[PDB]
């Protein structure tokens, strides 16, 4: 069975050996030329996976392992490529010694419990109660990016929309319920948090409609309005009967789906509409509906005689900003008691390279924030966690017996990978550098401290925990047989 | 279990021999006859094959 | 600079896998085709290695140590070699991370002299424990080569004759044993319980004419029994330019006869007054020639090789004499007796030369009923005799099957942390280095070797400090203390310090240049 | 003359699959098509054997031997293919060395199953 | 140009087997010669001599290291290294248009300016800051540092001393001072000889008699061979009657009795040839005190002509009285198993010897040949007043200078000095790849205080640092630095001006 693992060891650490060279800013950035002529440049490893197509199955699982890992921690998808490789390195010599990969598998899981415990004891416990640390956390986050001045103003806005939906039992939150609505103009001086909703595009800019309209109604409705489709009087009758069913309801706030099958709203039934003031929003993507469905607490309603008033929001004020290039229509007050309001900003700037890349930032930012609210507390990277781990388990792996006592020694030495590349990609000598760290280790700890480097728990725990259960299931696959 | 010592068996998390009624590991007897009867049904047709008849695919 | 130092490391870890199944009592032996056409089967690696004919400049290294290390140690030969390829695959992981040679090279010297510190306090004595406790270690010490052979049933007989061999040729102000003062002897046939601890040289002769008698008479109270060795080609009067004796008739019978036998009538009167009591010469004699020496109670001695000739000069204390005129009686050796005694059903009648006294040479007589139960039995000797010198150059001995090995690990990983730089690797990597014996005795006994190591290293730490090693062949239990199982330490010392000037001298090797055959 | 092993040393195969796969802690196998992309992980024996075409004519035979198995009780269909295999794997000796007829060792397996049970 | 890109890769590839050899920490290559014959040095000289190489450019390399190992014998690697850098630097600047005449006439005037400066650096010190003794001494423990005697090395300096004080000043060569390797034993516990010893292979019997106390034995030399045995030759005489058969064994012993009368009316206790002594005369000479020592090597013979001004005679008729010659003491030790044969207190003697022990004979031989690099910076201190700072000091101000001079200079002979400048950078590269150091960070660290108007400033060979090595002791002679330029120059114009190579089979 060997030739079938060992032909996907040495394919996954070719792999993992060409996305280490792109750990940090200063690494080396790998190109990708697509059969259709695109050509894409960064060091995203999840975007280089992803766009590489691999015909290798087990090495394919990486994918899931980078997409798992911003998800989850927000960080870390080159580190942990280059740690799954690590033992999978390790792990060649492990097969020459006649070492049965279960012994193998289980120590790599019973390793990665025992690490986070070390990490938690190294770690300073910090509260969510103090905003010093969160709004620097923030802050230094953004040093990587365009932005400079701006990033200063941005960070209390990120504290203050995580700690209200984080409450204290919650431990994982939703991400899908922030979302950040980029627009051409403006600038990042103008935010609003806008707690109740944010929708993705305008409203009506035709003539008599109302735009703005006071204690109203949401709720979402997959009808269109539309002529008979299978004489101008006949037309209105038909439009009479669809917006005198809405009036009974009282729903002055109509949110129809985005299709190319049909039109949105029939200019005959804005003047119907423009007399009950009734403001209508089209465009609405399909992404939003399971959105406006969750933060509203309504429920789409797919013909006209399933739209009822239970199933109708509420809103206290909806009206259209003006601005240059924007018109962003806000909602206040949606008084939801068992929902949690949702956080939706809009991002605007003049530059449309501006709110590209300042919405991709801020989703980093509050994954760093969110990692503190299942664990609290930091640790400073720069291979720190790395050595700090192989530090103690050098006594400890003396006090094993077996098979599992030399696992312990490989163990530490795939964990000085990580600083190694680290040391690698800023130009200075690899070996000279990690000893100098393993020096001072006698008197200093964690000591990055004044460069204001920080890095959350939980991205260097779900690093471990992510490619200990990825090489284990790597192992468990002994042959490769063709089934359709 | 040659010389006495019935109940004795192997240990998957220790690796060696150890009482099965301490430990409290114990297997369904119906899936003890279910797969001693399958097995043999199975296996006496497999033995009395002298050739092999392709079947017609459907 | 690129594929040199990748090529070495394969090319010496491949010769050096071969001897790695052998180490060991348990070690696998190995049949061995000579040239000539005869097989030869033996567990030692000094002759693997000599017969190896390759043209590898990497594995030529190898032979030339193994000459020296036979002469110093002899045990040194199997194990330095798998130790020196633990160097070599510890160091290919450094070049990968920019780790330089030389660096290499240097850290495994400033390593080595660490460890032997630890294990000076760690180690035991062996006179102040008691003095019958030594010799007790000088019987035991070729039982456990000869284990693994048929002659371990007899190896009670063996064990004594190795006592007093080492005593009368080492002396305790030097503590040196010389190779050229041990004559190695053996012949086909008989067994090996006529095996006998002779004091002094053999020489294997037939007495000539069988009437000279078996032993040499004490001529009236005479000192010992002296003796006379001739180089001299003593032959008829060849002169340097004409030749052509031929005799013409009957004529020429009384005229040439008188004329001959008056000369040797001069040269026979000093011989007497020195009292030599046998001749012996390199070359062969005349049919006649023994006759008169026979009246006179002298025998003769022919077909004597020049290296023989060593031999009895040192252990009778006799001399080759320059001219019969100013020889003196002062300087004539003299030993107990010399007598004939017929060794088994062989017919070459062979004798023995006693002396009683102390010499300065041994000849170690080696019988069997095998050519290959002969030469193996020689070889097994050697390597006992030179650990006898050990253990009298150095009373302070470690525990070695794997004990040593173990507790050198661990001293140098504990002491690894304390030591920042560059050196913190050279000693993790020296200390790794060190568990390919354990592993290795590990892996020849048919045990697991990782399984087996992390149970050492447990027992010497928790419990107590100790020497606990791996058991090649089936024994009791452990703790080889109990069983009084010992090991040179100057020995062991000895072997660490040619393993390292091994690994040097292949990492200073960056090129190989050779010429072509023509 | 190839019958026979097709029906011995082909039926192994089948049940190499299921083998490795029998336990908690056993081995898992890798079902690929030929996009890759609708591959799947998964220890089922049943799925495995079922999804990979067989060109074997005699490994339909193990086939609807699962299926009955599956009838009485959903565990334990994996651990009937692999008795199966070992009882297949011994035939070998059964018939080189042996030349015992097939009938007479079914024969002694119902007097084995009778002490067994 | 074909032809003269195919000579740059020629010289690169000679000078590539020279870059780990250069320094006292170097590596040493391995070359198998057809005499299937193990050699390992260090010494370029040696290297180039075996490789006998048929490329006519990279002979010349070979060539140029034996005039500087003939007038010298210093600096055969360093020569090799600094010529085939020129091909290097002149390899782009063929592609470019500018032809190698004008960059072999650069080289001329650079030289010329170099040449100039070393006499500057160069500063002539006797007693000032030193005394007689401690003078020679700290030279020595230069090239001890940094190696495995650093511990002894307090012993080995006063042996080292000894050695060159026991000749005339005058005069002095390293080949005079011979050197025996002993195995086994201590290696703080070697002593110094003041006469002639050999390796003393003879094995055979004889042993227990001629004590090592001697009091005036007479040395003689010999020829022929004194023994009746004769190895090759031989005749056929057989006789018919039955009592001769006696007498016809009994003859050849009184054939040289005639001559070997004439020894002992001599009275010669030492008994030297290079031919192997017959065992039949090791008996009486015991009795008159006279020693004997067979097998000996013919090198080791023509050290006890020059000791005791002995002379060698074919037999034993003529042999002149005066001939003889003895020693103040002898002394003869067994430690390793071996008996070896040592001379003292020879007034007379020309040559002197000094014993090693180790572990290990690979050992000895690395401590043998780093103890010969310390001779020559002994030898050439009192042979030579004239010395330079070494370890890099004047290496990297010979290229600083050069930087300067070139300003002034206007043509395409200003790129062609800065390149030969930045081809004196090879030196100290090597230096410090061979002894670990990096070799970038170094580069750039000493050209910091080398800006500072010192000249002086070196290479720490022990620990990496910038610092001067007039505190490390590092000397080296001027007549080395000057013949480096010259015999690099003359070999590099040689190549560079051959555009076809021609080679024609007989």
């Amino acid at each position: 069975p060997q030739e079938v693992r060992k032909a996907n060891i040495i394919a996954a650490r070719s792999v993992a050996d060409a996305i280490r060279t792109s750990l940090g800013p200063k690494g080396m950035d790998k190109m990708i030329k697509t059969s259709r002529g695109e050509i894409i440049i960064s060091n995203d490893g999840h975007t280089i996976l992803k766009q590489m197509a691999i015909l290798h199955p087990v090495a394919r699982m990486l994918v899931e392992v980078s997409a798992a890992q911003d998800s989850e921690a927000g960080d870390g998808t080159t580190s942990v490529v280059i740690l799954t490789g690590a033992l999978l390195g390790a792990a060649e010599r492990l097969l020459n010694k006649g070492i049965h990969p279960t012994i193998i598998a289980d120590s790599f899981q019973s390793a990665a419990k025992r690490s986070v415990d070390i990490l938690l004891e190294m770690c300073h416990k910090v509260s969510l109660s103090d905003r010093e640390q969160l709004v620097r956390a923030a802050s230094t986050s953004l040093s990587s990016k365009i932005v400079s001045q701006y990033s200063s103003f941005l960070a209390p806005l990120a504290v203050d929309s995580v700690l209200k939906i984080s409450d204290e039992n919650s431990k994982n939150v939703d991400l899908n319920d922030i979302r950040l609505v980029k627009k051409v103009g403006g600038t990042i001086d103008d935010t609003e948090m806008i707690d109740g909703v944010v929708l993705t595009q305008t409203a009506i800019k035709s003539a008599g409609g109302p735009t703005r309209k006071e204690k109203a109604k949401i709720g979402l409705i997959q009808f269109q309005i539309s002529p008979p489709k299978p004489i101008l009087k006949e037309e209105r009758a038909y439009l009479l009967n669809i917006c005198k069913k809405i009036k009974k309801a009282k729903c002055n706030v109509l949110l129809i789906q985005k299709s190319i099958l049909r039109d949105a709203v029939n200019d005959l039934a804005l003047h119907f509409l423009s007399k009950l003031n009734i403001m209508v929003v089209k465009d609405i993507e399909r992404e939003e509906i399971e959105f406006l469905s969750k933060g509203l607490g309504c429920k789409p309603i797919a013909d006209i005689e399933l739209f009822t008033e239970d199933r109708l929001g509420s809103a206290d004020l909806v009206e259209e900003i003006d601005s240059d290039g924007s018109k962003i229509v806000r909602v206040t007050g949606i008084r939801n008691n068992n929902a949690r309001p949702t956080v939706s900003v809009v991002i605007r700037g003049a530059n449309n390279m501006i709110i590209d890349e300042t919405e991709r930032s801020l989703h980093d930012a509050l994954c760093v924030i969110r990692c503190l609210v299942k664990e609290r507390g930091l640790i400073a990277g720069g291979g720190a966690p790395e050595i700090e781990i192989s530090r103690r388990l050098s006594k400890e792996a003396r006090s094993m017996e077996g098979v599992q006592a030399f696992i312990w020694q490989e163990f530490a030495s795939a964990l000085e990978v990580i600083p190694t590349t680290l040391a690698e990609n800023a130009g200075l000598n690899s070996i000279k550098v990690v000893t100098e760290l393993r020096s001072k280790h006698e008197n200093g700890e964690l000591n990055t401290y004044e460069e204001h480097i920080l890095q959350p728990v939980l991205v260097s725990t779900s690093a471990i925990t992510l490619a200990s259960e990825c090489v284990k299931s790597i192992l468990r696959i002994d042959d490769i047989a063709f089934s359709r | 279990i040659y010389n006495g010592i019935s109940t004795s068996g192997l240990d998957l998390n220790n690796g060696t021999i150890a009482d099965m009624r301490q430990l409290g590991i114990v297997e369904s007897y119906k899936l003890k006859r279910a797969v001693v009867s399958s097995a043999s049904e199975a296996a006496e047709v497999l033995l009395r094959v002298d050739n092999i008849i392709r079947a017609r695919p459907r | 600079g690129l594929e040199a130092k990748k090529s070495h490391i394969l090319a010496a870890r491949s010769v050096a896998s071969i001897i790695k199944t052998s180490l060991g009592p348990r070690g696998l032996d190995k049949i061995l085709i000579s040239p000539d056409g005869e097989i030869t089967i033996t567990n030692d690696g000094a002759t693997i290695l000599s017969q190896m004919e390759l043209d590898n400049e990497i594995a030529k290294l190898l032979v030339q140590l193994s000459k020296s290390q036979d002469d110093e140690i002899g045990d040194g030969t199997t194990g330095v070699v798998v130790l020196a390829s633990a160097l070599l695959d510890q160091a290919l992981e450094l070049i990968q991370k920019g780790i330089h040679p030389i660096k290499i090279a240097n850290g495994f010297d400033e390593a080595a002299k660490l460890a032997i510190s630890k294990l000076e306090e760690t180690c035991d004595d062996i006179s102040a424990s008691n003095d019958e406790l030594f010799r007790d270690f000088l019987l035991r010490a070729a039982k456990t080569s000869l284990g693994s052979k048929i002659v371990s049933k007899d190896h009670d007989r063996f064990a004594e004759m190795a006592v007093e061999a080492v005593i009368n040729v080492m002396d305790k102000d030097r503590k040196d044993v010389d190779f050229d003062l041990i004559k190695m002897q053996g012949r086909v046939g008989g067994s090996i319980s006529d095996s006998k601890l002779i004091n002094g040289v053999i020489l294997d002769k037939d007495f000539s004419h069988p009437q000279m008698p078996k032993c040499v008479l004490p001529k009236e109270g005479s000192d010992g029994v002296k003796l006379a060795i001739l180089t001299c080609p003593f032959e008829p009067p060849k002169p340097k330019t004409k030749h052509k004796l031929d005799i013409s008739s009957v004529e020429e019978y009384q005229k040439l006869q008188t004329y001959e036998q008056d000369k040797f009538k001069e040269m026979i009167d000093d011989v007497k007054k020195a009292g030599a009591d046998v001749v012996i010469c390199q070359w062969g004699f005349d049919d006649e020639a023994n006759h008169l020496l026979l009246q006179n109670d002298l025998p003769a001695v022919r077909w004597v090789g020049g290296q023989e000739l060593e031999h009895i000069a040192i252990s009778t204390n006799g001399r080759i004499v320059p001219r019969f005129q100013d020889l003196s009686k002062d300087k004539l050796g003299t030993c107990s007796r010399i007598y004939e005694q017929e060794f088994g059903t062989t017919k070459d009648r062979m004798l023995i030369i006693e002396q009683s006294k102390e010499t300065k040479t041994v000849t170690c007589f080696v019988r069997g009923s095998n050519k290959m139960i002969v030469d193996e039995a020689e070889r097994a000797l050697h390597d006992s005799l030179c650990v006898v010198r050990n253990l009298v150059k150095d009373s302070r001995v470690v525990y070695g099957g794997g004990a040593a090995e173990v507790t050198m690990s661990l001293a140098v990983s504990e002491e690894a942390d304390k030591q920042r730089g560059i050196d913190q690797y050279a000693f993790r990597g020296f200390a790794q280095a060190l568990d390919t014996i354990p592993m290795t005795l590990a892996e020849n006994s048919g045990l697991d070797p990782i399984g087996t190591l992390s149970t050492l290293k447990s027992k010497q730490l928790k419990e107590k400090i100790s020497n606990i090693g791996v058991d090649c062949l089936g024994y009791g239990s452990n703790d080889m203390k109990e069983l009084f199982v010992v090991d040179p330490f100057i020995g062991k010392k000895q072997q660490i310090l040619l393993a390292t000037q091994l690994c040097r001298m292949i990492l200073k090797i960056d090129n190989v240049i050779i010429s072509g055959k023509d | 003359e190839n019958a026979r092993l097709s029906a011995f040393v082909g039926a192994i195969a089948v049940g190499d699959l299921v083998k490795s796969t029998l336990g908690p802690k056993g081995m898992d196998k890798l079902l690929q098509s030929a996009s890759s992309n609708t591959c799947m992980v998964t220890n089922d024996g049943a799925t495995i054997l079922k999804s990979i075409p067989l060109d074997n004519p005699a490994a339909k035979v193990l086939v609807n031997i699962s299926k009955v198995q599956d009838d009485e009780v959903g565990d334990g269909t994996t651990s009937v293919t692999v008795l199966s295999a070992e009882l297949l794997r011994e035939a070998e000796k059964l018939i080189d060395q042996s030349k015992i007829h097939p009938q007479t060792i079914i024969e002694g397996y119902r007097l084995a199953s009778a002490a067994a049970l | 140009k074909g032809q003269i890109i195919s000579n740059i890769n020629a010289c690169v590839a000679v000078q590539e087997a020279l870059k780990p050899t250069l320094g006292p920490l170097g590596s040493d290559i391995l070359i198998v010669t057809s005499n299937q014959k193990t050699t390992i040095s260090n010494d370029g000289a040696t290297i180039l001599k075996l490789l006998d190489v048929v490329h006519p450019a990279a002979k010349t390399l070979v060539d140029i290291s034996r005039a500087q190992d003939a007038e010298v014998g210093d600096g055969t690697t360093s020569v090799t290294i600094l010529a085939g850098e020129l091909m290097k630097e002149a390899k782009p600047f063929l592609e470019e248009g500018i032809s190698s005449h004008l960059i072999m006439k650069g080289y001329r005037k650079a030289v010329s300016l170099a040449v100039e400066k070393i006499n500057e650096l160069a500063v002539d010190i006797t007693s000032e800051k030193s005394s007689g003794r401690e003078l020679l001494e700290r030279c020595a423990r230069t090239a001890m540092s940094s190696k495995l005697i650093h511990n002894n090395a307090d012993f080995f300096v006063k042996m080292c001393v000894d050695a060159v004080l026991s000749l005339d000043r005058n005069d002095l060569d390293d080949k005079l001072i011979g050197i025996k390797k002993i195995p086994g034993g201590a290696m703080e516990e070697s002593l110094f000889i003041n006469g002639v010893a050999f390796k003393k292979t003879f094995s055979y019997a004889g042993f227990e008699q001629q004590p090592k106390k001697f009091n005036n034995p007479k040395i003689l030399s010999l020829n022929v061979e004194l023994e009746l045995k004769a190895e090759k030759d031989n005749a056929e005489v057989r006789v018919e009657h039955v009592e001769d058969y006696q007498a016809i064994v009994d003859a050849e012993w009184q054939l040289i009795f005639e001559k070997l009368r004439q020894v002992e009316e001599t009275g010669a206790n030492i008994v030297l040839s290079k031919l192997p002594i017959g065992d039949l005369a090791t008996q009486f000479f015991a009795d008159r005190n006279i020693f004997c020592a067979g097998r000996v090597s013919a090198d080791d013979m023509n050290r006890v002509i020059q000791a005791v001004g002995g002379s060698i005679q074919s037999t034993t008729s003529d042999i002149k009285p005066e001939h003889l010659g003895t020693c103040a003491l002898f002394e003869e030790m067994q430690i390793g198993s071996e008996r070896y044969n040592l001379f003292q207190g020879c007034p007379q003697a020309k040559t002197c010897t000094l014993l090693l022990r180790g572990g290990a004979e690979q050992v000895i031989a690395e401590v043998e040949r780093s103890l010969h690099d310390a001779i020559m910076i002994v030898k050439r201190a009192l042979q030579n007043k004239l010395i330079v700072a070494g370890g890099g000091a004047t290496e990297m101000e010979v290229s600083k200078c050069l930087r300067d001079y070139s300003k002034t200079i206007a043509g395409k002979q200003q790129m062609i000095i800065n390149a030969f400048a930045k081809a004196l950078e090879v030196i100290p590269r090597q230096l410090c790849e061979n002894a670990g150091f990096d070799a970038i960070e170094i580069l750039n660290k000493l050209r910091l205080a080398h800006s500072k108007g010192e000249k002086w400033y070196g290479v720490v060979f022990e620990t990496e640092n910038i610092g001067d090595n007039f505190a490390k002791f590092v000397w080296e002679p001027a007549l080395v630095k000057i013949n480096a330029l010259n015999s690099a120059t003359e070999a590099t114009n040689l190549i560079l001006s051959v555009d076809e190579t021609i080679t024609n089979k007989g």
